[PDB]
């Protein structure tokens, strides 16, 4: 490989470097999309977070403000 | 142990009967052989000492010191023959005679079984050193340096003589084994306090203790290279050896008489390390380094624990080797440029690469890089001090940081940067200088490989 | 770095230096080229607005004001050329520079390689040895009685003279020595 | 490898290129020995701008004391060649 | 979160203290309460060497997951059912803890309001 | 430890967002990630901190490597103010730097995500200093901000470098090294996460908004 | 192996589970282990067999040195130098032996902590108890003697401890 | 107009911000001329030996010698015991010693008192 | 000439290391210590042949 | 003999051979950097095996091979811990060092 | 020595000194590997105020956030065998006070 100076012009590019760069960008994006398609729980959370206010006093066992 | 003493006494007429052009060769070869013979003293026992006769004995504390002395003689011979080339034959033989007499006195000092004989030899070591300094020094300050070296020592040592003869009249013996077996506690009275001071101050001034060290920069800077080597490597360790010997009869008074000397040692350690940061003379920096390391040794001896004694022994050996190497490294540049100023010759790594490697290794051992025996001793002393009191780590911690700073300051000032343009007489390093540095440095790492040989009798 | 300095700078010299400094720091602030061109033209117009002031006192007062404004509005991290005294490659190759006198101490086996180079070196050394006294005497003649007043040196004038004090300027190590 | 071995011809070509991209200097009337003050009629500020343009082109700064002195493209080329150790 | 704002800005008197919790007896409001049982033996947990923190009430699912992982070593994508079961058990544990916190807040709010209004009845 | 890590990560992420030397930006990024590691240790999650060390090594080394490639191509120039449009002039370097920036910012399913996402969601569900949590969130926003600065300044726009164009990244050693580190930065997170035994108790129950906190702050 | 006594350095009975493959895939660890065995462990074994064959043709023994028991420092007169010397030597040997006993106990403790893994806090209680006991005994015997220790100072320490214990016991008896 | 910059010891005043260099006198120009003359004479004296072909060695610098001598040997002859000298010497040579003595003595007295009462937790403290 | 690097830099060093560990290091107690292998329910021990029972009738929260 | 320990020690030991070769006629040629890079890559692929053993059975070890020195009650010995942290960090560091050395073969070509 | 002109032809370029000129008493403190007194863009006594303010504000806010912690609305974690009494240090011969957890 021989690449000579250009003096105020766009430098000389060989096909292999663009091929490699595009290949690795594509494989990164494919990996991200595939791993999100198969492991969405790792980002969105897996189990529903409950709300304390909607718990009845029967299962929480608090007296009806009398005793 | 006459198998070591007699060969040195034979070195004397061998030097005085040699041809005019073989004195260095003969002295070096037979000094190295004597060192090889003295290597046999390292086979020590676990319970008592080697009691050769009524007069001489070898412990696990004095055997490494004897080996260091006998190994230091040939190195001094190699270091001296460069600047003594224009000297006459008779004066060269007299110089070698002074060195041989110094070795003989040192060898007999470390093995004397009695305290008065030890005193006589430890004081006889003065005459050859004073003659060497005042006769073969370069500048006119050498006379004052000799006076300072003499009187600082004698003013401490004479009360020791009085105390020793008094102790012999009281207990009937000065033999060290009898003294150890028949030890009795010291009461708390003014007479006992002054006896303690008389027994301690001579060794304190030999270390030297901070505030009593002014003689050391003068003597170690104004001396010739062999004088500096033997002053830093062996003669300072006389104080530590004598203090560990004499402290046997000073208990339990030491428990509180050690406080002023401990405070002086720690604070003056900080002070001398700081002094090393602003020093224009390269040799004075190495001298003040010696003062800091010896302050650590004083602390270790004063707190009186097995770990502190082990650390003191290891540190004394390591410092002897390292400081002798540093003095030789500085003397090479001095012989090249005839000046001691540190910022005169710079960028020397460009001109002398192998000497730069030697500088790097010497300054790495000075800052106690693990697992060098320098760090083994320093860490043992630091642990012992921490057990003594948890607040010593702060002072000890500050010292470690400062020592690294000034060591690397010396290295960067001398080796890095750009070479001074006007100096064009920097010749390549001779084989002799490289061999000198190698013979300094290789035993250090070899001893790191087997550290129980320098850890003292408390091991 | 090559010219001998003068005892002081002049007012126009100070104005030119401030103009260059301000343009450089403005370029540091204006990263893009078109914006820099716009504000550099504005700066040039501002500089040449007061170009025709015949009162030197007010000229120096304006210069003082401009320097104060520059110090207030300078870029804290201005662009520096890599080999300029604050750049990332300022003294990078100084450790590779070796003075020429070191070659005098090479072992004869080392000098056995490169015979022609050392022959040329001997020719250069003979040239210096022959020209030294003429250089010294020319300096002696051209120097005023009360010692030199600037650091400028005279050139060669005679038949085959050399400009005095030339050896260490001509035999510089290199800018990329190794 | 690294950048090619810059030569005097390349230095002169680049200097003339930069000077002919200057709007205040006519291309044909400009010559390699043309003076900036006398021949081309530029003031000091234009000379400073030209020095800065040279610095940008070669990627290295020129000290102000040195910069003030250069007056013709020959002096600029000579200073650049002496700075970068160009002999061919 | 809102509980932090309610405690540090609103009335901290009726807000549960996470360090001191619970303050009511476990059988106070409940007539009877089942004792929470454990599936994995202490010896089994020791033999599996789980951790001092993973030895919770879901430890049996963790033991199953670890055994399946060791058995299906090269295929490190086969331990999904066991991992899901362990996660489900841990989610139920967290739900129970949320419930405990919820229970403490209402009791504190209910008890303190009831006793202050009884004091109000005694104040007239 | 938690407070020291929090102040360190915030301060260094704040210093990084206005630096012009690219090596300085990457160094401050490394210091901020070390602060985040210290924060992770402070909430009693040492195994997460170790996993983050192993995860961060890949993309941090490759980011510095791409910076070195750009520096070498433009005649040892390090200032971003003189770096123009290298998106097209440097295709492979651009691809590697984009992938590394996306991994550093914890983009989902990348190497950075399997450590940083868990670290953030474990800081959120612990009894901890609130100021430390706030500084951690601000720092993880500033991370995306500094990464964006390098890409916009170094790769987008028009050239600002000297006109003698010597840009050339066609060298097999550089390509192979960066490609190896790039494959690492893409797949190591998934592989190592699935191949280690569970040494933690997972957080399986989060409010939906807090589960997306890292993504939201990164996007902002 | 039989190089050391397994009572001084005990170990548990070493229960290891059998392999239970649950995948159709091969196990790379087993294949790598077979390769390592056949390629490293066999040539090393052959070299060791040759070396041991050479060793068996030259067999000699070294014997552990035995020491008799001499009078202690308590049975010595005040200024009797020879009996004092023998007692001091014997005391120093006993000090070394006690240090080695503590070393053995510490080795047991460290091995237990490594062996038990995540259950070390519960499964190493006995070794910790033994180390606590031995450490307490050793500390009483030799701690605070300092440099320049001797048998006489140890005896003085023991006498002081006995006096304190006797006074404490007599005062508790009066309660 | 703009906020002002005030110099400090470790952050000095810039030359372009110095009032003294914007109101000048012919006396100042004369002084600058003399300074340049002295500098040039020293430079010529140095360069004459620097380029000398027969010079082998180190060019001696009296300025360096004067600096080292002043920093080392000239200090004691120029010393007078003054109230300032005496106070600074007493403070910086005496205060640290008794400060550290008080600290260490207090720490060790506390430790010994705790040991006497039998509550220091010296368990496992085999090595000292 | 081709693969001699794998012999003088991997095979030879591992021969010396394995020999040094198998016959010298492991000739003293507590020099190589391995944490005990995990045991799970339903496992069988190699040495004793003992099998470990199953795990207390899972509640089957399917 | 359970190759875990031997492989973990060989991984670290083979890294020092090019250091011992620094005074040979390989350090004066232009093949030295590639030699060091090859050594590091070999060390990485060797260290990949103990990692697999750990990921399979969770095996961990400590090796105290050399007894350097002993104090009265404290024994100091050359000891290596081969738990999860070491067997996981060593391959990552070796991989990164291999990549960075191959990069340096191009970046520092003119040094 | 950092404030000296770097574009001047010093006799010693690294030290930025000229042969024979008077040397500052504290040159070794000023060798430009060391203490630098060069003018700064922002004034001294303004950098100090901003730095000290940042440090003090950070410390105060950390203290406040400690006395106002952050947590989730959950109860304490529940461990089966009496808070694993035998696991966290054994002591198998004291029969500790039972720790009992009930369903909810
Ligand atoms: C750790 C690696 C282990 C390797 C295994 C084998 C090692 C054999 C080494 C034998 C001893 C070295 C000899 C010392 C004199 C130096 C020789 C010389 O003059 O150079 C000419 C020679 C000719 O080349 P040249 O082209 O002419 O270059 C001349 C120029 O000046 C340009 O020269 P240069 O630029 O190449 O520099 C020369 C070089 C050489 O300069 C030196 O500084 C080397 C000396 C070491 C430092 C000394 C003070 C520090 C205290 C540590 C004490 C450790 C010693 C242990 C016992 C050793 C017994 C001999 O300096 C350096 O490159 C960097 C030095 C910084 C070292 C940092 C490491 C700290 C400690 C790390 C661990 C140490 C313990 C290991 C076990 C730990 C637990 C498992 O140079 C060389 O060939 C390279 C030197 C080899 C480098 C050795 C560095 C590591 C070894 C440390 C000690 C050995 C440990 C062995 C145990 C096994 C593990
Ligand atoms: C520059 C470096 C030189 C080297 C440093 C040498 C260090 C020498 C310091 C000596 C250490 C201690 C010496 C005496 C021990 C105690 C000191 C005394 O102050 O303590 C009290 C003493 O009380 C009073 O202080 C009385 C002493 C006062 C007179 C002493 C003069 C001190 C003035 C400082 C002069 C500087 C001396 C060094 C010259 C350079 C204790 O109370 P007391 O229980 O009753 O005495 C104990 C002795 N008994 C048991 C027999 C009774
Ligand atoms: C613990 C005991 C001591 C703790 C530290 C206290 C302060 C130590 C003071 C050190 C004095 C050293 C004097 C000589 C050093 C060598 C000269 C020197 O380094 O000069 C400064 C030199 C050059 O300046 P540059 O900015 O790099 O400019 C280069 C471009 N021209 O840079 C330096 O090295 C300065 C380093 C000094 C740092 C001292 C301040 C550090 C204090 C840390 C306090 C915080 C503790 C951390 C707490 C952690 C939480 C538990
Ligand atoms: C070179 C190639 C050699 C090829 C043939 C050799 C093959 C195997 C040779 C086996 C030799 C027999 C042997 O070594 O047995 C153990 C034998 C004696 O047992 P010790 O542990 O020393 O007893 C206590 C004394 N301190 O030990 C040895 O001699 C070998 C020791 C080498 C250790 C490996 C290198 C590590 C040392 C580097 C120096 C580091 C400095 C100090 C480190 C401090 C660490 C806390
Ligand atoms: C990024 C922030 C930094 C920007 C801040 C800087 C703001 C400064 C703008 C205002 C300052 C001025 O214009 S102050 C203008 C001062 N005016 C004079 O000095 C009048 C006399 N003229 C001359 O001395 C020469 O002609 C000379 C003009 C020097 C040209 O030199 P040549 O023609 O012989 O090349």
């Amino acid at each position: 490989v021989h690449i000579e100076p250009r003096y105020r012009q766009f430098p000389q590019l060989t096909r292999s470097q663009l091929i490699q760069a595009e290949f690795f960008s594509a494989t990164m994006w494919f990996w991200i999309l595939w791993r999100f398609w198969h492991d969405s729980d790792a980002v969105l959370g897996h189990f529903p977070y409950p709300d304390p206010s909607q718990w009845t006093d029967e299962e929480l066992g608090i007296l009806p403000d009398d005793e | 142990m006459l198998k070591i003493i007699i060969p040195t006494t034979m070195l004397l007429p061998m030097t005085w009967m040699s041809k005019h052009n073989m004195i260095w060769i003969n002295a070096t070869v037979h000094s190295l052989l004597i060192s090889l013979i003295s290597l046999s003293l390292l086979n020590q026992l676990g319970e008592n000492s080697l009691n050769f006769s009524l007069t001489f004995f070898s412990d696990s504390l004095s055997a490494p010191l004897l080996v260091l002395t006998t190994w230091l003689l040939p190195l001094m011979l190699m270091a001296s023959q460069s600047h003594l080339s224009k000297e006459t034959t008779t004066r060269k033989k007299l110089y070698i005679t002074m060195l041989i007499l110094l070795q003989l006195f040192l060898i007999m000092t470390f093995t004397a079984t009695e305290l008065i004989l030890f005193y006589i030899l430890f004081e006889a070591t003065l005459v050859p050193t004073l003659i060497i300094i005042t006769r073969w020094g370069n500048q006119t300050e050498r006379l004052n340096a000799g006076l300072y070296f003499l009187f600082y020592t004698l003013a401490g040592s004479l009360p020791l003589l009085v105390a020793l003869v008094y102790i012999q009249n009281t207990t009937g013996s000065l033999n060290f084994l009898i003294i150890h077996y028949w030890s009795h506690p010291l009461s708390n009275s003014w007479s006992n306090i002054f006896m303690w001071l008389a027994c301690i101050m001579a060794f304190m001034v030999k270390m030297p203790l901070y505030g009593l060290h002014l003689w050391l920069p003068k003597a170690h800077v104004e001396a010739p290279i062999a004088g500096s080597m033997v002053l830093a490597a062996v003669l300072l360790k006389l104080g530590g050896y004598g203090m560990m010997r004499i402290t046997t009869i000073l208990n339990p008074l030491t428990n509180y008489m050690a406080y002023p000397f401990l405070m002086l040692s720690m604070w003056g350690m900080i002070m001398t390390s700081s002094i090393c940061l602003r020093q224009t003379d390269l040799k004075s920096l190495i001298a003040y380094s010696s003062v800091s390391h010896m302050a650590l040794v004083i602390v270790a001896i004063m707190i009186q624990t097995p770990w502190s004694f082990m650390g003191a022994t290891a540190l004394m050996i390591a410092h002897g080797l390292t400081s002798s190497m540093l003095f030789c490294l500085a003397n090479t540049n001095y012989e090249r440029v005839h000046s001691r100023t540190m910022i005169l010759a710079r960028g020397l790594q460009t001109l002398l690469p192998l000497m730069a490697t030697w500088w790097l290794v010497a300054s790495l051992t000075n800052l106690a890089l693990p697992p060098s025996i320098n760090l083994i001793g320093e860490l043992f002393i630091i642990t012992a001090s921490f057990s003594w009191s948890n607040i010593t780590i702060i002072l000890m911690g500050m010292n470690m940081m400062i020592t690294a700073l000034y060591s690397l300051y010396m290295l960067i000032t001398t080796q890095r940067g750009k070479y001074t343009h006007h100096i064009n007489n920097i010749k390549p390093s001779f084989t002799r200088e490289n061999a000198l540095m190698a013979l300094h440095i290789l035993p250090l790492l070899l001893l790191t490989l087997n550290p129980k040989m320098i850890l003292g009798p408390l091991y | 770095a090559f010219s001998a300095p003068a005892a002081y700078l002049t007012h126009q010299q100070k104005v030119l230096r401030l103009y260059k400094r301000a343009l450089r720091h403005l370029e540091s602030w204006c990263v893009h080229r078109d914006k820099y061109r716009y504000f550099a033209c504005l700066m040039r117009a501002r500089f040449d607005e007061h170009k025709n002031e015949k009162d030197m006192v007010k000229a120096t007062q304006l210069l003082r004001q401009a320097e104060e404004e520059f110090w207030y509005g300078q870029h804290p991290q201005p662009y520096i050329f890599p080999e300029s005294p604050g750049g990332t490659s300022y003294e990078r190759y100084e450790c590779y520079k070796v003075p020429e006198w070191c070659l005098d101490d090479w072992h004869p086996s080392e000098k056995a390689m490169y015979p022609d180079y050392f022959a040329k070196r001997e020719q250069w050394k003979r040239l210096r040895r022959e020209s030294w006294e003429r250089e010294v005497k020319q300096l002696q003649e051209e120097t005023p009685p009360g010692g030199p007043r600037t650091e400028a040196l005279p050139p060669a004038r005679k038949e085959g003279d050399l400009p005095p004090l030339w050896w260490h300027i001509v035999t510089r190590p290199r800018e990329r020595p190794m | 490898s690294d950048a090619p071995p810059l030569t005097l011809e390349a230095i002169k070509d680049r200097v003339l290129y930069v000077l002919k991209l200057y709007d205040k200097i006519d291309p044909e009337k400009l010559s390699v020995n043309s003076h900036f003050m006398k021949d081309l009629g530029l003031d000091s500020l234009d000379q400073v701008e030209i020095i800065m343009a040279m610095e940008d082109e070669f990627g290295f700064e020129i000290p102000d004391i040195d910069a003030e002195k250069l007056m013709c493209p020959q002096e600029i080329v000579d200073y650049i060649a002496d700075k970068k150790d160009v002999y061919e | 979160g809102a509980h932090l704002a309610r405690r540090y800005l609103g009335d901290a008197s009726k807000e549960p203290d996470p360090l001191r919790m619970p303050t009511f007896p476990p059988d106070y409001g409940f007539p009877e309460r089942k004792e929470r049982e454990m599936v994995a033996t202490q010896q089994e947990m020791n033999d599996a060497q789980l951790m001092l923190q993973q030895r919770d009430y879901c430890a049996h699912y963790l033991i199953q997951l670890l055994k399946c992982k060791r058995d299906s070593f090269p295929n490190f994508l086969a331990c999904k059912h066991e991992q899901h079961d362990w996660d489900y058990c841990e989610h139920l544990d967290y739900v129970k803890r949320m419930k405990e916190f919820e229970r403490e807040r209402r009791l504190l709010q209910r008890k303190k309001r009831r006793e202050q209004r009884e004091a109000e009845m005694a104040r007239g | 430890t938690l407070c020291l890590g929090a102040i360190t990560t915030l301060f260094t992420a704040l210093c990084a967002i206005t630096q012009n030397d690219i090596k300085k930006i990457v160094a401050f990024s490394t210091s901020s990630q070390l602060g985040l590691m210290m924060v992770t240790i402070g909430i009693n999650q040492p195994h997460l901190a170790f996993l983050h060390i192993c995860m961060h090594a890949f993309f941090k080394a490759m980011l510095f490597m791409c910076s070195g490639s750009i520096i070498h191509s433009l005649n040892d120039e390090q200032d971003i103010r003189k770096m123009g449009g290298l998106y097209k002039a440097m295709p492979f370097t651009t691809t590697a730097l984009i992938i590394g920036s996306l991994a550093l910012t914890g983009m989902p399913y990348l190497t950075g995500f399997y450590s940083k996402d868990l670290i953030i969601e474990a800081v959120n569900m612990s009894y901890t200093n609130a100021w430390a949590l706030l500084m951690t969130l601000i720092a993880t926003s500033l991370t995306a901000a500094y990464s964006t600065r390098i890409i916009f300044f170094a790769f987008l726009g028009k050239p600002r470098f000297p006109p003698l164009v010597l840009i050339n990244e066609n060298n097999p050693l550089l390509i192979n090294s960066i490609k190896r580190l790039l494959i690492g930065s893409i797949f190591a997170g998934f592989i190592i996460s699935n191949n280690i035994p569970p040494m933690t108790v997972p957080n399986t129950t989060m409010p939906l908004y807090m589960k997306m906190t890292a993504l939201i702050v990164t996007i902002m | 192996p039989d190089s050391w006594d397994k009572d001084v350095y005990p170990e548990p009975p070493r229960r290891t589970p059998a392999p239970a493959p649950q995948t159709s895939l091969p196990n790379p660890v087993t294949y790598l282990t077979k390769i390592f065995d056949l390629l490293v462990d066999r040539p090393v074994t052959l070299a060791r067999e040759f070396i041991e064959q050479q060793h068996a043709k030259n067999r000699y023994y070294y014997y552990h040195r035995e020491f008799r028991r001499v009078p202690d420092i308590t049975e010595c007169e005040e200024k009797d130098i020879l009996c004092m010397f023998e007692a001091e030597m014997q005391w120093r040997r006993d000090y070394k032996v006690d240090q080695e006993i503590v070393n053995i106990i510490q080795e047991r403790l460290k091995a237990c902590q490594q062996r038990e893994g995540e259950s070390y806090r519960q499964n190493c209680a006995k070794e910790l108890e033994q180390f606590t006991q031995v450490s307490k005994a050793f500390q009483d015997r030799y701690s605070d003697l300092g440099a320049h220790y001797s048998a006489r100072k140890c005896l003085a320490k023991q006498k002081q401890r006995m006096l304190a214990e006797r006074k404490a016991a007599k005062e508790a008896a009066a309660a | 107009s703009f906020p002002k910059y005030k110099p400090s010891r470790l952050a000095t005043l810039p030359a372009t911000l110095d009032p003294a260099e914007y109101d000048i006198s012919p006396e100042t120009r004369k002084a600058q001329a003399e300074r340049l003359a002295i500098r040039s004479r020293l430079k010529r004296e140095y360069l004459l030996q620097y380029n000398d072909p027969n010079r082998l060695g180190v060019i001696e610098d009296p300025a360096l010698i004067r600096w080292t001598y002043a920093r080392s040997a000239n200090i004691y002859p120029n010393f007078r015991p003054t109230p300032k000298t005496s106070l600074l010497g007493a403070l910086f040579g005496i205060g640290p010693l008794f400060f550290w003595y008080y600290v260490f003595k207090t720490d060790r007295d506390k430790k010994e008192k705790l040991i006497q009462e039998g509550k220091l937790d010296q368990t496992f403290n085999i090595s000292y | 000439r081709h693969s001699i690097f794998a012999v003088t830099h991997v095979l030879i060093p591992v021969w010396i290391i394995h020999y040094y560990l198998k016959y010298h290091v492991t000739a003293k107690p507590y020099t190589v210590v391995e944490r005990k292998p995990r045991i799970f329910p339903g496992d069988t021990i190699l040495e004793t042949g003992e099998v470990i029972p199953l795990m207390k009738e899972f509640p089957d929260q399917h | 003999m359970n190759p875990f320990a031997s492989l973990t020690l060989t991984t670290l030991t083979i890294l020092t051979i090019p250091i011992m070769m620094s005074n040979s006629n390989i350090y004066k040629t232009n093949l030295y950097p590639n030699y060091v890079k090859t050594t590091v890559s070999y060390a990485f692929t060797l260290s990949l095996v103990p990692l697999l053993m750990f990921m399979h059975t969770g095996q961990e070890m400590i090796i105290s091979n050399w007894h350097w020195m002993t104090l009265q009650t404290v024994e100091l010995s050359l000891s290596f811990k081969m738990d999860y942290f070491s067997v996981m960090f060593i391959p990552v560091a070796l991989f990164v060092t291999w990549s960075i050395m191959e990069f340096s073969m191009w970046y520092m070509h003119s040094d | 020595q950092q404030e000296r002109d770097p574009w001047y032809d010093w006799d010693h370029p690294d030290l930025r000194l000229n042969w024979g000129e008077p040397i500052h008493w504290d040159l070794d403190m000023y060798i430009r590997n060391r203490v630098d007194t060069s003018p700064t863009p922002v004034s001294w006594n303004t950098m100090c105020k901003h730095l000290f303010g940042f440090v003090a504000f950070m410390l105060f806010m950390f203290w406040v956030g400690e006395i106002y912690p952050s947590y989730q609305p959950v109860g304490p974690k529940q461990y089966p065998y009496n808070d694993l009494y035998l696991e966290r240090g054994g002591d198998p011969t004291k029969e500790p006070e039972p720790v009992v957890h009930y369903e909810i």
